């Protein structure tokens, strides 16, 4: 929905995928990029549950 | 000449074609 990033699975975030991972590299790059993610929904839930 | 920017992610595909007997990279 609207936390996709449009080049996504759509319910699963890989790190092997460049687009799911920002393109990071290594670890501190792509573990952060995980960190991004489970903000984008924590925040959706906010526009759901009101 | 010109200037793409390619991550690693094309040079991890152009890697893994020509070292598998791939024809184009």
């Amino acid at each position: 929905g609207m936390t996709l990033t449009p080049g996504s699975k759509a319910g699963v975030f890989d790190f092997q995928d460049p687009i799911d991972i920002r393109g990071a590299r290594w670890a501190g790059e792509s573990f952060k990029a995980l960190l991004f993610q489970i903000d984008k929904e924590a925040v959706e839930i906010a526009r759901q549950t009101g | 000449s010109a200037y793409i920017w390619c991550g690693w992610w094309v040079m991890d595909e152009i890697q893994k074609m020509t070292e598998e007997g791939k024809d184009w990279k």
